[PDB]
């Protein structure tokens, strides 16, 4: 009949804080011993973290787990709306599974989009993705961030295997943990960019890193399903999908292309398109948040 | 100097502009010291409407020598994903009087009073207020960021376009300074 007063969806697709450290070129195999790069203070006063002179390569390591159980809310007010909402996620996953979304998530893991202000001048980034089955590697992967684009949808068999792995995760049929290590040649003594605190850089125990939701916004760049005349590219998924740096705010509630009007048109009265905006609303439910009154 | 290269920065949520222009000009001084820096310097076309904003287009301005033998063919560019640059040609023949240049002013009196300290081991009251820059601080209108190159902290390049009167032209120098042009065409 109507919408519940509260409706929260928890965080599936959980990233960690990517630990960054120094390293040398063409030594990509035995990665266990390199010192983590911390943050120093210079001159009102600024905190600056720089690579050493004999360290031309930056390593970033992050372990993405995926939870699964996509359209399962945690806090509601009525069982009728919950039953219809589970019916909508059911007819999604039976109409078409986690096939188009997971290829985009595996693409954003494949290209080093999570290296935010280092990929803009990165001469060579390689990524190794290890699927952790029991305590060690089950299946390994090997990509280069340059050969994979950042705006067009490529195709590979190994990337189809990684998409099938993440899809077997998000559908609820396994425990999925992916250790991603990215080696990036930057050269001697440039400026790496760990995240900034409330100018103070972020470090956990004398070791700088990138925040968790920074990397979590790196892979949420799967929204191409919006009615603009092109020129931006793939944007991140939010209700009234918007970019804070540009100041532009698409999907505005005058034009029915947002999350909420699409929700009460599809869940209550069954109006939603085939693929595109359905992929947007399921990607927002996978991201999670609080909806309702 | 009749060979041009219009580099148009593609919009993205991935890196909001101006920092982007500094990555560009830092990859320009990168490929400067390969050869020498007397002939080619940069421009900023069709993008000086608001009087503090440069924008997203950098035109390469050497005549056919240091276009297809400096950066394009005989170098590795870099970014190549937010630009998607094209193929050169020969320029038209307007009369825009052809001048751009750079400037640097003073906006922090601490540097000047530090060199007043080491002037002649001067006492600190004249080092503070002889005629200081503490009364007013200057500001130059178009701006880039420009991280440094070797063993030091970041520069801050301020550029200004010269006399844009459509009267005449002359045969001038290519690039005075380091990597910004002298006489450059304007459409």
């Amino acid at each position: 009949l109507s919408t519940a007063s509260v409706l929260a969806f928890e965080r599936k697709l959980d990233p960690s804080d990517a630990l960054m450290s120094a390293g040398a070129w063409a030594q990509r195999d035995a990665s266990q011993e390199w010192p983590a790069v911390t943050v120093r203070e210079k001159s009102q006063t600024v905190d600056v973290a720089n690579l050493p002179s004999d360290a031309d390569t930056l390593k970033v390591r992050f372990t993405l787990r995926v939870l699964g159980g996509a359209g399962t809310p945690s806090a509601c007010n009525d069982a009728a709306y919950r039953d219809k909402l589970l019916q909508t996620v059911a007819t999604y996953v039976n109409e078409q599974g986690f096939a188009e979304l997971a290829r985009r998530y595996a693409h954003n893991l494949a290209n080093a989009r999570f290296l935010w202000r280092n990929r803009v001048g990165a001469e060579a980034v390689e990524v190794r993705i290890n699927h952790i089955r029991q305590g060690e590697v089950a299946r390994t992967w090997r990509f280069d961030a340059l050969a994979i684009g950042l705006r067009d949808f490529k195709a590979d068999a190994e990337l189809d295997a990684l998409a099938e792995l993440i899809a077997s995760g998000l559908s609820g049929s396994g425990h999925v943990l992916l250790e991603v290590v990215a080696f990036a040649r930057i050269g001697d003594g440039q400026e790496v960019f760990p995240s900034q605190e409330l100018k103070t850089l972020y470090s956990v125990r004398d070791a700088a890193a990138i925040h968790s939701q920074k990397i979590g916004n790196a892979l949420r760049t799967i929204d191409t399903w919006y009615p603009d005349e092109d020129g931006l590219g793939p944007i991140a998924v939010e209700p009234y999908g918007s970019v804070t740096s540009q100041g532009k705010a698409y999907r505005q509630p005058k034009q029915k292309l947002d999350f909420y009007t699409l929700l009460d048109n599809w869940v209550l009265r069954d109006e939603a398109p085939a693929v595109e905006q359905q992929h947007y609303v399921i990607a927002n439910l996978i991201r999670g948040g609080v909806f309702g009154e | 100097m009749d060979h041009y290269l219009d580099i148009r920065l593609r919009p993205d949520p991935e890196f909001p502009p101006a920092q982007l222009m500094s990555v560009l000009f830092g990859k320009l001084h990168q490929a400067l010291v390969a050869q020498g820096g007397d002939r080619i310097g940069v421009s900023f076309p069709d993008l000086d409407e608001s009087r503090s904003r440069l924008g997203e287009r950098l035109r390469i301005h050497a005549s056919a020598d240091d276009l297809r033998a400096l950066l394009a063919r005989p170098w590795l560019e870099g970014l190549r994903d937010h630009l998607q640059f094209g193929e050169p040609a020969v320029v038209p023949h307007p009369t825009p009087y052809r001048q751009v240049s750079r400037v640097q002013a003073k906006s922090n009196p601490e540097r000047l009073r530090r060199r007043l300290m080491r002037r002649h081991d001067l006492s600190e009251e004249e080092a503070r207020k002889r005629i200081p820059d503490t009364v007013a601080r200057t500001l130059d209108l178009p701006f880039v960021t420009l991280r440094s190159q070797s063993t030091g902290q970041h520069f801050r390049l301020f550029i200004r376009h010269g006399p844009l009167q459509a009267t005449a032209e002359e045969g001038g120098f290519t690039c005075y300074g380091l990597s910004k042009g002298g006489f450059v065409p304007w459409f």
